[PDB]
């Protein structure tokens, strides 16, 4: 079947390339999610930031099927995300400290971990930046981007990742397909 | 009072289902 | 005719603007036509979660737990039975009539079964969407009354 | 328990 980016689960103004896995920004925040979600085990995704002009931003992350396309990953209680500019870490459209920003070229790693005791972790380069979210609430999770503005990224859910964290147990996002 | 929903799921059971 | 899959997807596509959710004179909240449907057409599917039937006992005590009053579950078959106590759609508003002017029936669609409530005879807009819930007859204890208001009425949803 | 059901 495949991983891809959703088909009309997205906010239209979204810049989706055809194999709907790159991805431009286009004026203010706007969403799109991944076509399948998780609910249950450790699942793991790369995004890579092609490109990041100035004043773009992303924030990146997981969101159920309810969380706003037409807002910021993180906005309100479905979504949990890490933003470029300054490692901003935002759930319910708060802002806390988490990590460094992430640029152009930085490949971000998405880990979660919902259990049959669940985490969110964001790495950076295969480094982890520490837990982000713990004891989120219970549902499907797919991976999502928001982008502010005309900056490209490009999702990869599997099977391979370019940095694969150290000690880490997961099942790609790919799994999924 | 419920959430809505446009097309049917199938729940999807977990391996405990039946477990106390 | 037309392929099932063609005239299921239609309806998900036009049943939002064909029916809404108003105030009863049957009980409570009902579903009612917003434009005129044919005979044999489609009108809602009963959507929610598709479960297998020896899960709905353990699932109906749960409800009771937390207070959910009435059933919201519906049988496909003798392996299915659509739970939409928790997440469906207007379906759920759908009063019981002794003379109703739909029926309920089940569809495939790639394998997968669907509940699908049907124009029995050409209905009108303004008209309240009604069907034989068709509940199995119950003690006198747990017999809950009928108001549908049709001249034959059982008199009783059990 | 109380399912409807498309016959009886
Ligand atoms: N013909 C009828 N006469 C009286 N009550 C009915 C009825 N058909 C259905 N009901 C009641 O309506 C419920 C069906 S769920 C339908 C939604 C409900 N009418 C509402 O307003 O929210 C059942 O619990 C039953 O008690
Ligand atoms: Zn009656």
């Amino acid at each position: 079947s495949r991983v891809l980016l959703a088909l009309h689960d997205r906010a239209p103004q979204l810049k989706i390339s055809d194999d709907r896995l790159t991805v431009v920004g286009e004026k203010g925040y706007s969403m799109v999610r991944a076509s399948h979600g998780v609910r249950k085990g450790a699942w793991y995704f790369e995004i890579t930031v092609d490109e990041m002009p100035p004043d773009t931003a992303a924030r990146l992350g997981w969101s159920q099927p309810l969380g706003n396309l037409q807002a910021p990953l993180g906005y309100d209680k479905f979504s949990y995300s890490w933003r470029s500019k300054k490692g901003t870490k935002f759930h319910q459209s708060i802002g806390k400290h988490y990590s460094s920003g992430y640029g152009q070229g930085d490949v971000l790693g998405f880990y979660i971990n919902l259990p049959e005791s669940s985490e969110i972790i964001f790495y950076k380069n295969g480094v982890n930046q520490g837990v982000a979210y713990k004891d989120i609430f219970e549902g499907v999770y797919f991976p999502a981007i928001s982008l502010y503005k005309s900056c490209t990224v490009s999702i990869n859910f599997g099977p391979c990742f370019k940095y694969p964290p150290k000690d880490l147990t997961y099942r790609p996002m790919s799994d999924m397909g | 009072d419920f959430k809505e929903l446009d097309e049917n799921v199938e729940y999807e059971e977990r391996e405990s289902e039946f477990d106390i | 005719d037309l392929p099932m899959p063609m005239r299921f997807r239609h309806l998900k596509k036009t049943s939002k603007e064909a029916v809404g959710v108003y105030r009863s004179p049957i009980h409570g909240r009902g579903l009612f036509c917003k434009r005129n449907i044919d005979a044999g057409e489609m009108v809602i599917e009963y959507a929610g979660i598709v479960i297998r039937s020896i899960l709905t006992d353990k699932r109906e005590k749960y409800y009771d737990s937390k207070g959910i009053g009435s059933s919201y579950m519906f049988r496909i078959d003798d392996s299915e039975v659509v739970d939409a106590t928790m997440h469906g759609n207007a379906a759920r508003f759908i009063n019981h009539s002794c003379e109703p002017n739909c029926y309920s029936r089940v569809i495939n669609i790639d394998g997968q079964k669907h509940i699908v409530i049907f124009a029995m005879r050409k209905i009108y807009r303004g008209e309240e969407l009604t069907y034989d819930y068709k509940f199995p007859i119950e003690d006198a204890s747990n017999k809950l009354p009928c108001n549908c208001g049709a001249k034959k009425c059982r008199k009783f949803l059990n | 328990a109380r399912t409807k059901q498309t016959a009886r």
